[PDB]
């Protein structure tokens, strides 16, 4: 999902998102700590990266040790 | 905001200052080559990173560049809110 | 004081264009006819006084120039800044009709004509924070 | 179990170890490097052909690549 | 030939497999021809033939040939293929005919390979198929 | 007329035209005697 | 006159001049159709949508007669004739080299080749189908009849083309179409029915020498056979003269369900169905205003239709329907789509032909089929809407119209959207993966089926009631119910299932709410790319710009996957897993609780054993429970006679991997390598000289999504193929 | 020969890692299209559609494609 | 090195730096760049023309 998709599309929808909080009654008390903002080129390549790495390394583990002491 | 660069190339066609939206050139005058009046940026504090400029520069090895650098605020970033 | 012929929209001013910014276009069209604004919507004008209140440096240059001089030809438009206080700045029109390249001498800030076959170097410029300019 | 876990294990650790010294590599190159002082030293002449080590490069893995292929589906 | 490996035509089980051999084409003796043609290699516990590759006479020419052969045809296509390559651009059509072949010239092309080994050896002595590292002007860097 | 080879050769029927040439020569032979090992 | 096809670029004045780069060759397969990017008029445009038309004619007809050649001197028909079940039809017989020799589909009688799975013989047998020199004769015509219009639409383009004010008279269009085409056409099939079809399938009860029985001239003037049977058939007694129709009750009756002696339902019911059928829409068709003064002026009824709410109503559409074209094909598309769908999800409780219950190999094929093709062109559908907002609109003739009004709040609507798509989505899911969590936890009493926390759809189960006793009051003149999975008895034959009532418990709530989840979002990307088309609050130029362009440079941060039909890609990602987990599901049911085989006290004992209410609650289960059945052959599925088409899912993987690597990398580093190699191919003087360049980030996402979406459904056509010839 | 196969099966992989690798490092300064990246830095730098699109040409998009390939080889 | 001489480029960072291209025009004016050169080699959207300072210019025949 984070590979795949691009940053030119998880904006638009957060426009209209920030829309909400402005119009509502009885919450738009709260307002904002800082102005959020889509995420970044890099580090959206640097969050896909580390989720398919850590996917990659937990099941192969799992599969190895279950079999070995499950087989002998 | 971010950084523009200007190099001795300009022939002097001004497609950029036609191009760029956002009102960041200016031809100041020159005596070099038949142009007489080169491309420059007085104004960058409006840059956006669109950099429709330099596609419209028929230079080869396009005269203008943009370092695109990394202190943006609301104006460069470009918000409506 | 004129405004366009419009029955309301959704994408219009917000919390910050009137806590940080405004911006306001105006011309003279002595004619009425069908136009589009980027915020969507399609309107008539009417003679003469042309006011309009926006919040981007994009929707107001973008009929300045498509809309106004490349097809309906006026070119007596003013643009504004407005800063959060309620005073304006006069950015632009500076030379008339934009044209960008004529003048009788120009502004002088800063110059840079250098090829680029001598850059600036990592190892060679260092400890300290100027840029790849000055040589 | 514990020798096989530990065979991976430790295999794991050292794959992408190298993938960090390659990259510390990289970004020496573009940081801590002087070009005249070390102007015609063995560095420069191998910058000078680099060319066809990475062409040779491509070309025996697409000769092992196609090949060990073929046999499998053969 | 070692490694433990039993002659294909003693191994008990090759003609084991050989007696049921599915003969694979419409000719009854498909099957068991082709074990008979497998004779002439050892087999093993698989009961199938390993290849032996080192010029040794047991199995030199099952793998000697073929690779001339293969290096036969490929110097064949890669030298027609150059040759036409050179030719088309003395005509000054170079992108117009990159993609109408002109038949009446690329025949006679191809059914003139015939000698280019040797062919090829003159224009290595005579420096005839590489250009100058400079003069080759594809800049690097 | 023969000016149909004119708008014939155009490479790509020419390409599959001698693919197929070249496939039907390696069946005949895998055709006629696929029994030489 | 042969002196014109080798002049390429004949369309295009920009790539007509010569083959620069590589480039020249991609956009040469990809503008040869838009001719509306050719020139402002339209009859050319018009003369050119015909004669495409005629041409997929021609080909239509084409394949179809070819596909008869072989079912008659290669296809085991007319011994499959006399038994329809010991019996598995089959054709395209395997062709005697190396390599294709073992793969003779044996399927009795000696008939080796191919066992077939498109039930073609089905419909041959109920169009009573004796010898196949009458087929050979039908595939003659056929052809002839392809090749005739195919020189009609050469005719009507280069000699006699029509005029410009033949198009728009869309009241002449519909009545025609919708009178003279479909109901003369139903009627006329319907006659042939009553004439032969009904006829011969009475002789098809005993075994009543199929040859032998006569043919249809023994029937133009003989009614004395046709006076056998239905003796108010004697000639008709022609009693419509006297306005009398009771006579008639022998062959027009309605009887509405399973007839256990054909394998489908009574035909009768279908001939009066398509008499009825035709007179209606016949009198329907009559509707609209012609050359006799006469009718509705229909763009004055969308006028009328206005109010508070409305605004302005319809006003002003008929521009957009006529002068436009772009709009009108996504109209019908989408139309189109919906429709084949339920045609899918139609034809599997009320089996229109004879022997298709009974046959458990065509139905899901069929099914699936279709319904793959529904959503695969609906989205296409949606994207020519797209491409109409772009290409055609006007702000003058679209002042606060019905459509205009949502262009102006699109905000709203979108966002209440987002809102409806995160409640359903984690509504759903997490509470299943809750369940999961449960269940691997040792709290069984956490879960969520009629044995744990309940929840029940009361709703299907009291519509489906409210159906079961429908006949007497509802429908008095109607024997049987519509169907029996609602409601009535378990139909059957033989050991094997035809239809029984289908049972809703707990676990049909969150597939359906999962369902709807997804149809939900897909909406959200494709509607979200329809209003912000023209103008994003951001981008004031698309529209400005085009719909198919990568991004607006780096800008704003990052602006790629800006356009449309990257909304359309994602979206079509979308309905893949829509459709892939909705085939999963029809699957696993009709095989798990509705089909099976039979003993003679109708106990039907299911292929499965009824898995949902055990093991379609938690994920692990759903992998466990479907695919260990749906693939456990797969493996050793080869290596006997009708056994060795091994099958290529082992190779859809491949082009699927393939696949994955086009969409995750750039193209500077393939133009780099490609660079290289030309300084090697440079040095050694080889180097073309039309100069290889990198493919563009718009080819190269489609070619990915392309190879992504044809390795998928390979793999599943696959998966499911083998795993019905192992029941089959 | 199953021994035979996987090892070549090996050899393989570690040619194209270090290919990619290599390329990467050697590419830390300039490309033959894009030579002046040596100042943009170990960094962003996407220049955008100059040509079809210039999008992972950062010095260390070579980082995630020798990551992958390290990793199917392990 | 005349009008319609095939002549070698000595600009580093040009896109045929060592290429050969023919001069179209030969100018000769107060312009740092006068010599006019053709090629028919592509750079970006073809700038198979361009000009140099014939300082930066050596023939090959
Ligand atoms: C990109 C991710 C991101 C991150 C890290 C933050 C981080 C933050 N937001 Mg926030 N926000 C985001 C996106 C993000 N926001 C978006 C997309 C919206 C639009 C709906 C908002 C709307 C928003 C509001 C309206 C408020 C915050 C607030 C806050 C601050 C405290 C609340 C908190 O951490 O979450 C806690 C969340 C849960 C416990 C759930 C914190 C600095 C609050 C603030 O101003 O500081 C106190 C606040 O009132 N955010
Ligand atoms: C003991 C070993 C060791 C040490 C001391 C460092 C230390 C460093 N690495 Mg590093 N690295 C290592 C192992 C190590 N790494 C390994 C094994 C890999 C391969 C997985 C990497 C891959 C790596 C990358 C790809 C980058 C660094 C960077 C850095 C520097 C910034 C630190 C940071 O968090 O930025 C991390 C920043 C990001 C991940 C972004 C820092 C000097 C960064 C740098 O030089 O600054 C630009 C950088 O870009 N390293
Ligand atoms: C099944 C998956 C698959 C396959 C078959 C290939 C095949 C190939 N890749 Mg590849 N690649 C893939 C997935 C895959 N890739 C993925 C997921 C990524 C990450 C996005 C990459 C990233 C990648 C890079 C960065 C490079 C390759 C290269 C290559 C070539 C290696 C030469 C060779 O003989 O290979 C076998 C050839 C065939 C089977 C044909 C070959 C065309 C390299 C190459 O040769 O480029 C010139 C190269 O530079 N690929
Ligand atoms: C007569 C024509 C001809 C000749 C002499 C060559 C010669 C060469 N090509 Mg080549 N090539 C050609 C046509 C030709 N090619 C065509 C038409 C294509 C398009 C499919 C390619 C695609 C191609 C690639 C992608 C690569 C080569 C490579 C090579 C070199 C390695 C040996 C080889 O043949 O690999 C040819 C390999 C294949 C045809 C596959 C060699 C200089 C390789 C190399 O390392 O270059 C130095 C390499 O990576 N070529
Ligand atoms: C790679 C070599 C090879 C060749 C030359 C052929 C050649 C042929 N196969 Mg074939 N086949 C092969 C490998 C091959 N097969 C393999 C490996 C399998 C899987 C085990 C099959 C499975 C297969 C089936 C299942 C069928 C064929 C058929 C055919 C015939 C028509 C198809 C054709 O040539 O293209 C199309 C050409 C024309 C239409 C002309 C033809 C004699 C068909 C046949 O015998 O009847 C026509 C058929 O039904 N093949
Ligand atoms: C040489 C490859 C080859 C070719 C040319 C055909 C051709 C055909 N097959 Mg076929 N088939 C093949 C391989 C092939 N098949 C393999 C490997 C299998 C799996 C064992 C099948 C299983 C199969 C079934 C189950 C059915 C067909 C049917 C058909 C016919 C429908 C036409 C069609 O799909 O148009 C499009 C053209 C292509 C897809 C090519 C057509 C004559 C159908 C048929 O006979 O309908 C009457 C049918 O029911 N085939
Ligand atoms: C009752 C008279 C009648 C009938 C039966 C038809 C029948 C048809 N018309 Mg048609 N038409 C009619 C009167 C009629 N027209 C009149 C009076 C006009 C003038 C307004 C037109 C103008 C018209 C146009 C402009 C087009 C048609 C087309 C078609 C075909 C639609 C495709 C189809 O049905 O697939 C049947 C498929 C199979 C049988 C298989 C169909 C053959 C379309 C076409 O080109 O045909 C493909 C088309 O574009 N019609
Ligand atoms: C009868 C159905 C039908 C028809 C007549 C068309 C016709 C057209 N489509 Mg289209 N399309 C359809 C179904 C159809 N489509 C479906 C079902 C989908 C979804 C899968 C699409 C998705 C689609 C896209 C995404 C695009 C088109 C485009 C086009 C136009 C150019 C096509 C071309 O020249 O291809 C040449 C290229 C190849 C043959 C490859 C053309 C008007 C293109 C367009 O906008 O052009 C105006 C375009 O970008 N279509
Ligand atoms: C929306 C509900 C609904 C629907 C769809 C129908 C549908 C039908 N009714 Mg029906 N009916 C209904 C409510 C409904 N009824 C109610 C509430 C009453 C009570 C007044 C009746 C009383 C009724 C009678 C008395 C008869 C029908 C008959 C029929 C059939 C007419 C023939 C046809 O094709 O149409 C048809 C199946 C007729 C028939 O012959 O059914 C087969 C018939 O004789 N209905
Ligand atoms: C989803 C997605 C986003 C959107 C991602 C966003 C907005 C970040 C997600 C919001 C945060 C990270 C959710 C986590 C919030 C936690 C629940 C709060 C933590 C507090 C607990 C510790 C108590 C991008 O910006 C993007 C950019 C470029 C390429 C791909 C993508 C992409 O795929
Ligand atoms: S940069 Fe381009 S547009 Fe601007 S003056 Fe130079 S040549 Fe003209
Ligand atoms: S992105 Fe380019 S066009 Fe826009 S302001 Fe910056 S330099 Fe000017």
């Amino acid at each position: 999902m984070f590979l795949i998709s691009w940053r030119g599309y998880w904006q638009e929808l957060i426009e209209t998102l920030v829309w909400a909080h402005e119009r509502t009654p009885l919450a738009s008390l709260v307002r904002w700590k800082d102005k959020p903002v889509a995420m970044s080129i890099v580090q959206g390549r640097l969050v896909g990266l580390a989720h398919f790495t850590v996917g990659y390394v937990l099941t192969y583990a799992a599969f190895v040790i279950a079999s070995t002491a499950g087989k002998f | 905001s971010h950084s523009v660069k200007i190099y001795d190339t300009c022939i002097g066609c001004t497609q950029c200052v036609r191009a760029c939206p956002t009102d960041v050139l200016e031809m100041v005058p020159w005596d070099g080559c038949k142009a007489g009046q080169i491309a420059a940026s007085p104004r960058t504090e409006d840059c956006v990173g669109c950099k429709r400029c330099e596609t419209a520069c028929p230079t080869d090895f396009l005269s203008i560049r943009v370092y695109l650098s990394n202190a943006e605020t609301t104006r460069s970033m470009g918000l409506a809110y | 004081g004129q405004t366009p012929i419009f029955g309301g929209s959704t994408g219009g001013l917000l919390t910050k264009a009137f806590r940080e910014e405004k911006y306001v276009i105006t011309w003279t069209s002595p004619k009425e006819q069908v136009f589009e604004m980027p915020t969507g919507g399609a309107a008539i004008m009417r003679q003469g006084p042309n006011k309009l209140e926006l919040a981007r440096k994009e929707y107001c240059i973008a009929l300045g120039g498509q809309q106004l001089r490349a097809k309906f030809r006026i070119t007596d438009y003013k643009i504004y800044r407005v800063y959060p206080n309620g005073e304006v700045q006069y950015l632009h029109p500076s030379d008339g009709v934009f044209p960008e390249k004529v003048n009788e001498g120009r502004q002088k800030v800063g110059y840079v004509d250098r090829n680029i076959g001598k850059n600036p170097d990592p190892a060679k410029l260092k400890f300290s924070g100027m840029t790849t300019y000055n040589a | 179990t514990t020798q096989a876990a530990l065979y991976t294990h430790h295999q794991y650790i050292a794959v992408f170890l190298m993938v960090g010294a390659f990259a510390h590599a990289g970004i020496f190159w573009v940081r801590d490097y002087d070009a005249e002082q070390n102007k015609g030293n063995v560095l420069d002449r191998v910058l000078q052909h680099k060319e066809a080590i990475i062409s040779h490069l491509s070309w025996v893995s697409l000769f092992l690549g196609f090949h060990t292929l073929g046999l499998y589906v053969h | 030939v070692g490694a433990g490996l039993v002659p294909c035509s003693e191994s008990p089980e090759f003609i084991q497999r050989a007696a049921s051999a599915r003969n694979t084409t419409a000719d009854p003796n498909s099957g068991q021809k082709r074990f008979e043609r497998y004779a002439q290699e050892l087999c093993g516990p698989e009961g199938l033939p390993h290849l032996i590759v080192d010029g040794r006479l047991n199995h030199a020419g099952d793998f000697l040939i073929p690779s001339i052969l293969f290096l036969y045809i490929a110097g064949w296509i890669g030298w027609v293929g150059r040759a036409y390559l050179q030719e088309i651009k003395k005509r000054d059509n170079t992108e117009l005919r990159e993609v109408i072949i002109d038949v009446p010239t690329a025949l006679p092309l191809m059914l003139s390979g015939f000698t280019w080994p040797l062919a090829a050896v003159k224009e290595l002595l005579s420096g005839e198929l590489v250009a100058k590292d400079d003069e080759i002007p594809v800049s690097p860097r | 007329q023969n000016y149909l080879l004119r708008y014939l050769s155009l490479g790509p029927v020419l390409l599959f035209a001698w693919l197929s040439f070249t496939a039907v020569l390696l069946i005949v032979f895998n055709y006629l005697y696929p029994d030489l090992l | 006159s042969f002196e014109k096809w080798g002049q390429p670029g004949h369309f295009d004045r920009t790539l007509a001049k010569g083959p620069k780069t590589t480039t020249w060759i991609w956009n040469l397969h990809a503008l040869a159709h838009d001719f509306d990017t050719h020139t402002s008029d339209l009859e050319d445009i018009s003369r050119k949508i015909f004669a495409a038309h005629f041409g997929q004619l021609a080909v239509i007809f084409l394949w179809l007669s070819g596909m008869e050649f072989h079912g008659a001197r290669f296809s085991n028909y007319e011994a499959w004739l006399s038994d329809p079940i010991g019996i598995k039809p089959s054709a395209q017989v395997v062709w005697p080299i190396v390599g294709q020799d073992i793969l003779n589909a044996d399927v009795g009688g000696g008939f080796h080749g191919i066992q077939i799975t498109s039930g073609l013989f089905q419909v041959w047998r109920a169009a009573g189908f004796t010898n196949s020199f009458q087929l050979y004769v039908t595939a003659i015509g056929g052809l002839v009849a392809a090749a005739l219009m195919l020189f009609a639409g050469w005719f009507h383009y280069h000699k006699r083309a029509p005029k410009l004010e033949w198009f728009q008279n869309a009241e002449s269009m519909l009545n025609h179409h919708l009178a003279g085409l479909l109901g003369l056409g139903c009627l006329s099939w319907a006659g042939h029915q009553i004439h032969v079809a009904l006829p011969v399938n009475k002789l098809l009860d005993a075994g009543v020498a199929p040859k032998d029985i006569p043919l249809p001239h023994e029937f133009i003037l003989n009614n004395s056979l046709m006076a056998e049977l239905y003796p108010s058939f004697a000639k008709g007694l022609t009693p419509f003269w006297t306005l009398n129709w009771g006579q008639y009750a022998d062959f027009l009756t309605f009887k509405g369900g399973l007839n256990p002696v054909t394998g489908g339902l009574w035909l009768t019911d279908t001939a009066h169905h398509h008499l009825a059928l035709a007179v209606l829409f016949i009198v329907a068709g009559h509707m609209y205003r012609t050359n006799w003064g006469i009718g509705h002026s229909i763009k004055e009824i969308l006028e009328n239709h206005k109010g508070p709410f409305t605004g302005d109503g319809h006003k002003g559409l008929y521009e957009n329907m006529t002068t436009s074209w772009h709009a009108q094909l996504g109209t019908n598309l989408a139309m189109l789509g919906s429709l084949t769908i339920i045609v899918a999800h139609h034809m599997y409780a009320m089996p229109p032909y004879p022997y298709l219950a009974t046959d458990y190999a065509t139905a899901l094929s069929i099914f699936t089929h279709h319904m793959w093709i529904g959503g695969f062109l609906i989205v296409g559908g949606a994207a020519h809407a797209t491409i109409f907002m772009v290409r055609d609109y006007d702000p003058a003739v679209n002042q606060n119209n019905v459509l205009d009004r949502v262009i102006r709040h699109r905000d709203a609507i979108i966002s209440h959207l987002n809102w409806v798509c995160m409640f359903l989505g984690f509504h759903s899911f997490g509470l299943y993966i809750h369940n999961d969590t449960m269940q691997a936890l040792g709290r069984p009493q956490d879960m969520f089926s009629d044995t744990a926390i309940q929840l029940q759809p009361v709703f299907a189960q009291f519509v489906q009631n409210i159906h079961t006793l429908a006949p007497g009051s509802t429908a008095p003149n109607a024997l049987e119910p519509v169907s029996y999975a609602f409601g009535g008895g378990v139909v059957a034959v033989g050991g094997k299932i035809a239809m029984m009532p289908i049972a809703l418990g707990t676990a049909d709530f969150m597939i359906h709410h999962i369902h709807a989840f997804q149809i939900h979002v897909t909406v959200l990307i494709l509607l979200k790319g329809f209003l912000f088309a023209r103008n994003s609050r951001l981008i004031p130029d698309k529209a400005n710009l085009g719909f198919r362009f990568p991004c607006d440079g780096p800008g704003r941060g990052g602006t790629c996957q800006v356009s449309g039909w990257d909304h359309v890609f994602l979206g079509l990602f979308w309905m893949f897993n829509t459709i892939a987990i909705a085939v999963y599901h029809f699957s696993w049911k009709m095989q798990s609780d509705v089909w099976g085989t039979i003993d003679p006290d109708g106990t039907i004992a299911h292929i499965t054993g009824g898995n949902f209410a055990m093991s379609a609650n938690t994920i692990n289960g759903w992998l466990r429970d479907y695919q260990w059945a749906q693939a456990a052959q797969v493996i050793q599925s080869y290596g006997s006679a009708l056994s060795a088409y091994g099958l290529l899912f082992l190779g859809a993987h491949f082009v699927w991997a393939f696949s994955l690597m086009f969409l995750f990398s750039g193209r500077g580093y393939w133009q780099e390598l490609i660079e290289s190699i030309v300084w090697a191919h440079n040095k050694l003087k080889v180097a073309p000289t039309i100069q290889p360049r990198a493919l563009s980030i718009i080819q190269g996402r489609a070619v990915g999504v392309a190879h992504y979406l044809l390795g998928a459904i390979v793999t599943i056509w696959a998966f499911f193929e083998a795993r019905i010839i192992s029941v089959g | 020969p199953g021994d035979f196969l996987v090892h070549h099966a090996f050899a393989l992989g570690i040619h194209t890692t270090v290919l990619v690798l290599v390329k990467g490092a050697l590419d830390a300064r300039g490309s033959k299209l894009m030579p002046d990246k040596k100042d943009f830095g170990y960094a962003f730098p996407c220049d955008g559609p100059g040509r079809g699109g210039t999008c992972d040409i950062s010095a260390w998009d070579a980082f995630y494609l020798a990551l992958f390939w390290a990793l199917n080889t392990v | 090195v005349e009008r319609g001489s095939k002549v070698r480029i000595l600009r580093k960072e040009s896109y045929w730096f060592q290429d050969v291209g023919v001069v179209a025009s030969v100018d000769k004016s107060g312009i740092r760049y006068p010599v006019i050169v053709r090629f028919d080699k592509v750079n970006y959207a073809g700038v198979n023309t361009n000009n140099f300072a014939e300082t930066e210019l050596v023939e090959i025949e």
